[PDB]
């Protein structure tokens, strides 16, 4: 419950800072001031228009790489087993497969953008 | 008494961030043949207070196109997580002692990213959207390498418990055992905090102000405080992990001092790098982290898995 | 080692400004605590110092008076408070202080230099200095 | 410069050169700010004879 | 009274913070912007006074109009000024931004930024020296020091 | 010169030294002048719970030695 | 027009600083139009004066005195150091390298008072006028210029230490903005934009003016046309300017500074 | 007569290749730049303590304008109006009348510092050294109207800075 207390205190402190920020200063708002910033000129299109990702494949593969990182996390405890041969072979197998996937993506020009 | 401990871990950290702003300014100045803040207070010691008072007395503006809820939630998440990632740090005794504090730090950093994302998205500006997408690309590039390097260097620790790091380094710094991993981890921490040669989320010279371009007064101060608190916390993590310090159980102050000095040295090196190199292009950042680190991180992960088994030096589980 | 010499220089800087109180006074007014030879003092109270050991640009400096022309200038020190005769020496237009080479005395030269009085009631307000060009016709006062 | 020998050695090693030789800050090698009065020369047309403007 | 003393002390605290942490926006139009860069140069070091050149107008406190304000540029300057959160100040640098300078009688030059934005400090010169601009900014700090914003509120 | 940066570094050093010392002193204060006992595993927590009952005052820090037996 | 962050189309909109200089010149005498050129390139002022002065002198069918020409070249190359410092440091500043900006702008400050000590203005000196210059060099100016140029070489080498071999700087500049030699000529490029693509052309060598035919210097030539090669050309041009400045500081002739 | 930047092939000796690989992996040039800026850290900063320390200036400095007077105390300005005619910004406005003594004295001498380009052409054209750009450069005002100088403003300025203006003229007039 101590971690919950710490989280609550941090969140409350941050929200109190927000409250003081939004209620201490003298506020004078008008349409021009709150307009979006586009380096002094009016924006052409909406900022909510599609924004193409030139590294989409990199992200989709980062998904599986994060999966492999999740698979590799139990390794510090896995070294405490009596079957060190099998454990080591399986860990090196997972790492080799990760390297092979990275190599396949690299050679087939997947890490490149556009 | 636990609430007193929470306050004694949050308020001093905020003061340290405030004075780290001044320290960075003065270090950059003296490395640029200049003098940092030197008028406001003796040797500029009152500059952070003036900055904070100005920002919190400055009118905050709510953009007309912005989604208010996310626009306000993002700064809170950033600061709250920046203050929370100090909870498990062993200095020498951690406030909250977790068996898996390291994974807690990883998860807390992963969540903090959404602050930049939502701040950018909700800001509803082209520059803010570009900054948010750059933050996404940045976290795509470093997260895997960060986790792999951390796992490899913790393979000699025996567990993800942060306190055990002090014991593992009781005779020797772990940097003498994994200095390539130390270099890659340092660069990954630079990239993570949106810091030197990796200041792409903000991009002062390319994106005006990045994701926080539409933020002013208080919320901007909160994002700055969160950024610098993350800087200090990540440098503290680098200190405990590689630059271990002696801990006399009867005089914890010895460790605390050694730890603080090492963290200060690492932060000073962060500023040193900030005032010495040009900025990367985030395409080049992703290419570096995916094609020079990641293969090497995988190779060193294999090496640090095989080494304790081949040398009969597996660290204890407990 | 020479660190002892550096600390000795620091303590000498403390002593030179007339004790710790003077050291703090010069610290919080000019943000500089180094001592220099006193070239001279103008009638307004400003004191001009010199130290040729410093690099060009800091070998001459002025400590402004705390009161000038009925204005409290303890903190509101202004760059226009330097009288014209010391303006040459301070800005390195000459190597001769006005104490050594006095300015030529003219009766029309102000006997009391005034700082920038913008924002004060003594500020300059522009106006036309010529007289009215066309004179209107004054109607007679007698009826018809 | 008013830099100690240790600081000067550290600066020279970090830079890799002898900085105390070609200091950027100016101390005494500058020209004096009160120079003697000059006497500029006249041009090639400052003569009292054979100087009609139609020839130049 | 005790009320005035607290308000006066609070007003001094507010004024001191604003005047000692002035954040001009990186906004330079012409020749005067080059001399503005020399105020941030090591010799004069505007950062030494707390004056830090932020980029976004929303994170700035002063707009230093340094250069000619052409007609094509005037709407851009106004919108960038309007996006500055209050309290905001404008410092006119150079005779071009003061009253048109060399290009006063030009078909495409605004005769001073005063016709577009309210100006607090006018810095004369073509270009004003880096000290002249620094003098104007330090004069702006004094002007902020004489701001009785809360003190008037207590007497409204 | 460069030593003018030192005051700020020292202030930050004090601000970062406060957390650690405060935590250690609070742990010693709330655990009877001893390091706060860690309970990484259930065996350690069971030891802590038994110690609490043995103390009789519902506090684990107070330890009863050979004087308690017989 | 950006597809993500790839630049599909780049449309420069200019005229935000169009002050009508060319129209205003028509209403003012030739002397009154000289200060207008100081404001055209406000990073390289005295070079603009020289170009206008040469044009007027060519129409006037007059010749500036020998000493004035050397002063036009001595301050012509000091002006080149002013511009290349601004050109390189601000280029690096926009990339992200902020530190070299402050290092060189202190030297840029030292050269500014060279302008001020000879004319009375730090930037717009209006010193080079049709027929020579305005005033002769004040006593002790040549010595101070020598002292500055003596140590300025180290400043360039310090600049190169931070950028020339930095892999981050090379990644940001190598193979960026490559211009072919044929395209550069057709598009009207000149100066470093030509010599960065290998084109051997310098107007001080092929068509010398003033006493540029009496000074010796090397023209740096690029090989790939990218930003990095043009960065090396400008850095080397600063070094070659010091080579020219030393010759001007030793070949300064006696005489008047205005056509008699 | 020309030089090749770049255009330098690398040696492929195994020692040279190993040195290049060490540079790539251990970041030797990055540490080199780090050492460069660290050396710059321990230098003495070039900052001057303004306004207590002022930057170097010269007698030829062109600053705030001022109307000088003859040692007798009388104005030197004899309303020849060529300072107004030479002014490239048309900042000077001059009106003159025969004074009560019958001399050429201006009734209006107005210069808007908000239009002047600080060229000096005025002080160079004046045949009696009346209008002179003085040494003052810190005269910033809070309002636009204060920069539209009258004849009274200029005369007052001249009387205030005369000592310095004279000294500068004496120091520089031989070059003019
Ligand atoms: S005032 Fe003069 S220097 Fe400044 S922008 Fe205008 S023309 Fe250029
Ligand atoms: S100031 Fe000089 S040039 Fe101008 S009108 Fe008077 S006498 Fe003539
Ligand atoms: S300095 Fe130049 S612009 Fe100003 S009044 Fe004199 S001649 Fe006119």
């Amino acid at each position: 419950m101590n971690i919950m207390l710490t989280l609550l205190t941090n969140v409350t402190l941050a929200s109190l800072l927000v409250l003081i920020a939004f209620w201490l200063p003298q506020l004078n708002a008008y349409s021009e001031k709150t307009s979006p910033y586009e380096c002094g000129f009016d924006p052409m299109g909406s900022a909510r228009l599609p924004f193409s990702m030139k590294f989409f494949l990199v992200a989709i593969t980062f998904l599986l790489f994060d999966l492999e990182i999740a698979l590799l996390l139990p390794l510090p405890w896995a070294s405490q087993t009596n079957n060190l041969k099998t454990m080591l072979t399986m860990a090196l197998f997972l790492l080799i497969l990760l390297a092979a996937s990275l190599a396949y993506e690299w050679t087939q020009k997947g890490l490149e953008w556009a | 008494m636990f609430m007193i401990n929470i306050l004694s871990l949050i308020i001093p950290i905020l003061l340290a961030v405030a004075f780290l702003t001044l320290v960075e300014r003065k270090v950059l100045g003296y490395m640029q043949l200049r003098k940092g803040p030197n008028v406001v207070g003796p040797y500029g010691l009152l500059q952070p207070i003036a900055d904070a008072l100005k920002l919190f007395t400055k009118e905050p503006l709510r953009p007309a196109t912005s989604s208010i809820s996310m626009f306000i939630i993002a700064p809170i998440l950033a600061l709250s997580l920046a203050l929370t990632m100090w909870v498990p740090l062993p200095m020498p005794y951690p406030l909250i002692n977790m068996n898996l504090g390291v994974l807690f730090m990883l998860a807390m950093s992963s969540l903090a990213v959404y602050s930049i994302l939502w701040s950018g998205w909700a800001s509803n500006s082209k520059y803010a959207l570009i900054g948010a997408l750059r933050a996404v690309a940045q976290t795509i590039s470093y997260e895997v390498t960060l986790a792999i390097i951390l796992l490899s260097v913790l393979l000699m620790n025996g567990s993800y418990t942060l306190s055990t790091l002090i014991t593992t380094q009781e005779h020797i710094w772990m940097i003498f055992t994994s200095w390539p991993l130390a270099m890659m981890w340092f660069i990954s921490t630079l990239a993570e905090t949106n810091r030197a040669p990796f200041d792409l989320t903000e991009g002062e010279s390319e994106l005006v102000s990045g994701f926080n371009v539409e933020y002013a007064a208080g919320p901007f101060a909160m994002f700055f405080m969160a950024e610098y608190a993350n800087i200090i916390m990540m440098n503290a993590f680098t200190a405990i992990l590689f630059l271990g310090a002696s801990h006399d159980p009867h005089t914890p102050e010895l460790y605390t001092i050694n730890f603080v000095l090492k963290t200060l040295a690492l932060t000073i090196t962060f500023l040193w790098i900030r005032a010495s190199y040009p900025r990367f292009r985030y395409d080049q950042l992703m290419h570096l982290l995916w094609k020079s680190f990641l293969p090497l991180t995988l190779a060193l992960c294999m090496w640090h898995i095989s080494l304790p088994i081949m040398t009969a030096s597996i660290p204890p589980q407990s | 080692m020479e660190l002892v010499q550096v600390l000795r220089r620091g303590l000498q800087q403390v002593s030179g400004h007339g004790g710790l109180r003077g050291y703090l006074r010069v610290l919080f007014r000019a943000n500089d605590v180094r001592v220099g030879t006193l070239v001279g003092e103008d009638k307004y109270g400003n004191k001009y110092y010199e130290d040729n050991k410093q690099f060009f640009g800091r070998h001459r400096w002025v400590i402004y008076t705390t009161e000038m022309n009925g204005r409290d200038t303890f903190w509101d020190v202004d760059g226009s408070m330097v009288p014209p005769e010391w303006h040459r020496w301070l800005h390195c237009m000459t190597d001769d202080p006005p104490t050594t080479k006095p300015p030529t005395a003219r009766k029309y030269i102000w006997t009391n230099h005034k700082f920038n009085v913008s924002g004060t009631p003594q500020q300059y307000v522009p106006y036309s200095t010529t007289r009215k060009k066309i004179q209107e016709w004054v109607p007679p006062s007698t009826p018809y | 410069a008013s830099a100690t020998r240790v600081i000067q050695l550290l600066r020279n090693w970090a830079s890799g050169r002898d900085l105390q030789a070609k200091l950027q800050l100016r101390y005494q090698e500058i020209s004096k700010r009160t120079q003697p009065p000059p006497k500029l020369p006249v041009g090639p047309s400052h003569k009292l004879s054979n100087n009609y403007y139609c020839t130049r | 009274s005790r009320g005035e003393y607290v308000v006066a002390k609070l007003d001094d605290l507010v004024n001191w913070a604003r005047r000692s942490s002035l954040w001009p926006m990186t906004f330079g139009l012409a020749c005067c912007a080059v001399e503005m860069m020399h105020m941030a140069a090591p010799r004069y070091d505007m950062d030494r006074f707390g004056v830090v050149f932020r980029a976004s107008p929303r994170q700035s406190d002063v707009m230093i109009v340094a250069g000619t304000l052409t007609n094509k540029m005037a709407p851009a300057l106004r919108k960038v000024y309007d996006q500055m959160p209050e309290p905001r100040y404008v410092v006119s640098m150079g005779s071009c931004a003061n009253g048109g300078g060399y290009y006063h009688y030009s078909y495409s030059v605004v005769r001073g930024c005063d016709r577009i934005v309210p100006v607090d400090i006018y810095v004369p010169g073509c270009p004003p020296t880096a000290e002249a601009l620094l003098y104007g900014i330090l004069q702006l700090q004094r002007k902020i020091k004489r701001e009785k914003r809360l003190r008037i509120w207590y007497r409204r | 010169m460069w030593f003018e940066i030192l005051p700020g570094i020292a202030v930050m050093a004090a601000c970062l030294f406060i957390p650690g010392m405060a935590t250690a002193h609070i742990h010693k204060f709330t655990n009877g002048g001893k390091e706060k006992r860690v309970a990484h595993f259930s065996y350690q927590w069971n030891l802590m719970e038994r110690d609490r009952c043995i103390s009789g005052v519902n506090r684990y820090h107070v330890t009863k030695g050979l004087e308690n037996i017989d | 027009e950006l597809s993500g962050e790839m630049v599909r189309k780049c449309d420069p909109h200019i005229g935000l600083l169009h002050r009508g200089t060319e129209k205003l010149i028509e209403y003012k005498t030739y002397l009154q139009a000289l200060p207008y050129f100081d404001r055209l390139d406000y990073v390289s002022m005295m070079c603009n004066e020289q170009a206008y002065s040469l044009a007027v002198e060519k129409l006037l069918n007059i010749q500036p005195p020998p000493r004035a020409q050397w002063i036009r070249v001595l301050f012509g190359e000091i002006t080149r150091l002013l511009n290349h410092i601004m050109a390189v440091t601000t280029h690096a500043l926009d990339i992200g390298a902020m530190t070299p900006f402050f290092w060189m702008f202190e030297e840029r400050e030292k050269m500014f008072e060279f302008y001020e000590r000879v004319s009375g203005a730090r930037m717009h000196a209006a010193y080079i006028r049709p027929g020579g210059v305005h005033q002769d060099l004040p006593l002790g100016l040549l010595d101070d210029i020598y002292e500055f140029s003596k140590n300025f070489s180290f400043r360039i080498d310090e600049l190169e230490e931070m950028l020339t071999n930095n892999r981050i700087w090379r990644n940001r500049t190598v193979d960026i903005g490559v211009v072919t030699a044929e395209d550069a000529l057709n598009y009207g490029f000149s100066g470093v934009m030509l010599r960065g693509s290998g084109i051997q052309w310098d107007l001080r060598k092929t068509q010398p003016y003033d006493v540029y035919d009496q000074v010796e210097f090397d023209v740096p030539i690029g090989s790939r046309g990218d930003c990095y090669d043009r960065y090396l050309c400008r850095v080397e041009e600063m070094r070659q300017s010091l080579r020219i400045i030393s010759q001007c500081l030793n070949k300064m002739p006696p005489g008047e500074i205005k056509v008699d | 007569t020309y030089k090749f930047v770049n255009m330098r092939e690398p040696s492929m000796d195994m020692k040279s290749v190993t040195d290049r690989a060490a540079q790539t992996l251990l970041w030797t040039e990055l540490v080199r730049g780090l050492g460069m800026t660290l050396s710059y850290l321990f230098r003495e900063p070039a900052t001057i303590n303004y306004p207590f320390e002022k930057g170097p200036l010269s007698p030829r400095f062109r600053g705030e304008h001022a109307l000088r007077r003859y040692p007798s105390g009388e104005e030197r300005c004899i309303a020849c109006k060529l300072c107004e005619a030479v002014c490239p910004a048309q900042a000077i406005t001059i009106e003159a009348e025969p004074r009560a003594d019958g001399s050429r004295r201006t009734t209006r001498y107005d210069i808007d510092m908000t239009k002047c380009i600080y060229c000096g052409f005025c002080q160079e054209a004046c045949p009696v050294d009346a209008i002179v750009e003085g040494p003052n450069f810190e005269f910033s005002t809070e309002t636009h109207e204060e920069l539209l100088y009258n004849k009274e403003k200029l005369l007052n300025n001249g009387d205030k800075w005369e000592a310095e203006i004279a000294a500068n003229i004496q120091a520089d007039y031989l070059y003019r």
